[PDB]
């Protein structure tokens, strides 16, 4: 699912700014 | 009602201005303060009491020769230029400021219920009411900002906090820029990248109308319209020109979201000849009493656990490090500003 495909991105912590 | 926010927003500037070019410094010192617990790191934001009175602050402390290394001097320098100088409701205060041999200190309120960042994770998404409650209050926040020609660029809800009451407060002003223009720099989070930006065009306020909408998309979903695996895989994403919406957003959001959400910068909502009016006007916010937003009157859909002055639980744990300051004076010609 989009979800699952989101979970696995890496990320989903924090993400920081370039 | 239109005049009243023309006559509102040119006092607003007037003062800011006034602020802006007298900057306020020096208004407290380290040892006027116990030191709690560190709130989040990057230099360092921490709970401290004020000796004198026992209120709480939240004291961000950035290490001078470090904001040097990273090439942050004018950033660092911009960011408390600004907190000194706004006035808003969902604008976090500036309280103290001062420096040392080895840091710079910025004592801000203290915002006790967290990071969006954390609720939205742990919930998972929003409804759309609750996320409604919250984008007004960034459509308003914007309206403000732009009037005094600062762009933000670093909208996500990790930059969002949480006030005891539940409303909204922004923090960080490091990648803001006072321009009435276009500007150039490549700045901002991959997922909240307005595709001009990308693209490396010139580009000026409407970027910050593109983020709200990731942020709306992020907050009604749980996860924002553009990911991948890298950077430049979401870039790709992003200057496409397509997005999926989940099925249970709503027919008006999706028509808003593909308003903000517009590749095209000359046909992107907020940035038409109607200007912040298209996104106040538009059906999702029919329900929206701005006013009563702007003057926090609206119950909000969700208040953080709070213990009392001092309760750390809506932040995070993180190591505890000494707060060092040379004998030696660092990089004093770099932050005489400060
Ligand atoms: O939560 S913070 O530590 C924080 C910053 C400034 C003022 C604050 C006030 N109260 C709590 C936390 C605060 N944070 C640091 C950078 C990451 N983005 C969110 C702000």
């Amino acid at each position: 699912t989009t979800y699952a495909d989101f979970i696995a991105s890496g990320r989903t912590s924090r993400r920081d700014a370039i | 009602e239109q005049e009243s926010v023309k006559e509102f927003l040119a006092k607003a500037k007037e003062e800011f201005l006034k602020k802006w070019e007298s900057p306020s410094q020096n208004t407290a010192q380290l040892d006027h303060f116990d030191r709690i617990k560190t709130l989040g790191t990057g230099g360092r934001v921490m709970l401290v009491k004020h000796k004198e009175t026992g209120n709480h602050y939240a004291m961000k402390i950035l290490d001078k020769q470090k904001v040097v290394k990273l090439k942050q001097i004018e950033h660092t320098l911009n960011e408390k230029r600004i907190l000194q100088a706004v006035n808003f409701p969902f604008l976090v205060k500036l309280e103290f400021s001062f420096k040392d041999n080895s840091n710079l200190y910025m004592v801000m309120e203290y915002v006790p219920g967290g990071e969006m960042f954390s609720h939205l994770r742990r919930i998972g998404r929003f409804s759309e009411p609750h996320a409604r409650f919250y984008a007004a209050q960034i459509v308003l926040t914007f309206e403000y900002l732009h009037s005094l020609d600062l762009i933000y660029r670093d909208l996500k809800p990790e930059n969002l906090l949480i006030d005891q009451q539940g409303y909204i407060q922004v923090t960080d002003f490091g990648f803001a820029k006072r321009v009435k223009g276009r500007t150039w720099t490549l700045c901002g989070t991959p997922e909240y990248l307005a595709p001009e930006i990308i693209l490396s065009k010139g580009y000026n306020k409407a970027v910050d109308w593109w983020a709200l909408g990731v942020l709306i998309y992020e907050m009604a979903a749980g996860y924002p319209p553009f990911f991948a695996d890298q950077p430049i895989q979401i870039y790709e994403k992003i200057v496409s020109g397509k997005v999926r919406f989940p099925s249970h957003f709503s027919s008006d959001l999706k028509d808003l979201l593909r308003n903000l959400l517009q590749v095209d910068l000359t046909k992107r909502f907020g940035n038409l000849k109607n200007g912040v009016n298209d996104i106040k006007n538009h059906k999702w916010f029919a329900t929206t009493d701005w006013i009563a937003i702007y003057q926090r009157k609206v119950e909000a859909p969700f208040i953080p656990k709070f213990k009392g002055p001092g309760d750390t639980s809506n932040f995070d744990d993180y190591e505890e490090e000494e707060i060092r300051v040379s004998i030696n004076e660092k990089c004093g010609k770099e932050f005489t500003e400060f």
